[PDB]
């Protein structure tokens, strides 16, 4: 299982 | 050898011509980079929201004077709060102003007001690769290869200018009226001579060296190309889990499994892009981008024909007229309010 929708980028993980 | 005389000489000449092209492209970029087209919000009518993110939204707008449609990215200055968010927004505008390539979206205007930053781009009406891919499931290898070739050439161009892109994924790739790709969203792009250190990107597409807090270089984009090609051809990415922490653990492992329908040529290319060891990753070796362009999986690719947009596309999006939004998903339509007081003026002086 995993993410199927749009994925947000992270500016500072 | 693999090539006979005629083929080897044609390939060599082709490679020298690439060098000549990139040298001229760098001269043109630097002229714009060192000495960089405003407008104002009331010059546009708002039509529809085309996409949304943490810091704002992209809106279809219609320019009143000319009637042209554009995609307007609106960033809430008060949401652009984190240090790396601010510098990234300056990178995005400056890079978009200065680049020029057939697969890179064209910026038309930029401006700011009391509340927001605005970047107004060419409207690309065919929709995101993301939605077409999710709808069909997966692309055939020839179709994935057509799109991948455009990304290879775009990264060859960007990297020659010392630009790293840092957010490749199907959400950021639009399909134009001829079925070719337009890369959008330069929010994570940066001019980098050697290493950089910001922990940023999209989890599924992050190279291991980013996750491990190591200073990294343009090779992160070639890792991301491997993720993209895998996702286009499989329908899901190679490191796939519900939460980012689980995704990161899979990426660092050095383990990739492939669908049984992947060709051996495709698996070989992907094992050389999704290579944890930077001394072995394609795109990062002595032969540079040519290890990718000359790989067997791309043997049928006419690189110049792709650049010239003379290859028949897999899919031509349907378009009913100017301003059509049928190839985009729907989003909640929220107010666009501009405060009477300037917000965060000092931190965005350069924008
Ligand atoms: C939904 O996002 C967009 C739609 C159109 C254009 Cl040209 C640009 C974007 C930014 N990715
Ligand atoms: C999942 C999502 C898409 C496809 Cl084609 C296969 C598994």
């Amino acid at each position: 299982a995993g993410r199927t929708g749009r994925r947000q980028a992270i500016h500072d993980i | 050898g693999h090539m006979g005389n005629a083929a080897a000489a044609k390939k060599g000449s082709e490679q020298e011509s690439v060098k000549e092209f990139l040298a001229k492209a760098k001269e043109e970029f630097l002229k714009k980079w060192e000495s960089p087209n405003t407008a104002q919000l009331d010059h546009f009518d708002r039509i529809k929201t085309l996409g949304t993110g943490s810091f704002g939204r992209v809106m279809l707008v219609k320019h009143k004077e000319t009637g042209n449609h554009y995609a307007m990215k609106i960033l809430d200055k008060q949401k652009v709060v984190k240090l790396k968010q601010i510098e990234h927004t300056l990178n995005e505008k400056r890079i978009l102003q200065a680049v020029n390539f057939p697969f890179l979206v064209k910026l038309e205007f930029s401006f700011k007001d009391n509340s927001n930053l605005y970047m107004v781009m060419e409207y690309v009406p065919g929709g995101e690769m993301f939605s077409h891919l999710r709808r069909i499931g997966r692309f055939s290898e020839p179709h994935a290869r057509f799109y991948a070739a455009q990304i290879v050439l775009t990264f060859e161009y960007l990297h020659s200018l010392d630009l790293i892109y840092r957010d490749l994924k199907p959400e950021n790739l639009l399909i134009d009226q001829q079925g070719y790709i337009q890369v959008t969203d330069f929010g994570f792009a940066k001019r980098v001579k050697g290493r950089t250190w910001t922990l940023c990107g999209t989890p599924e597409y992050l190279a291991p060296e980013i996750i491990l807090s190591k200073g990294y270089n343009k090779a992160v984009d070639w890792w991301a190309l491997g993720v993209l090609i895998y996702e286009m051809a499989a329908g899901y990415p190679p490191f796939f889990a519900d939460q980012p922490i689980q995704i990161y653990e899979k990426i660092v492992s050095g383990k990739v499994r492939f669908p049984s329908h992947f060709s051996s040529d495709l698996k070989d290319l992907l094992r050389n892009l999704l290579q944890v060891d930077l001394t072995k990753r394609f795109g990062n070796l002595k032969n540079g981008v040519n290890d990718i362009k000359n790989h067997k999986w791309f043997a049928t690719t006419d690189w110049i024909a792709i650049y010239q947009r003379k290859v028949e596309a897999p899919f031509i999006p349907k378009f009913k007229g100017p301003g059509d939004t049928s190839n985009f998903d729907d989003y909640e339509e929220e107010e666009i309010r501009v405060s009477i007081n300037e917000k965060c003026g000092k931190e965005f002086t350069e924008f």
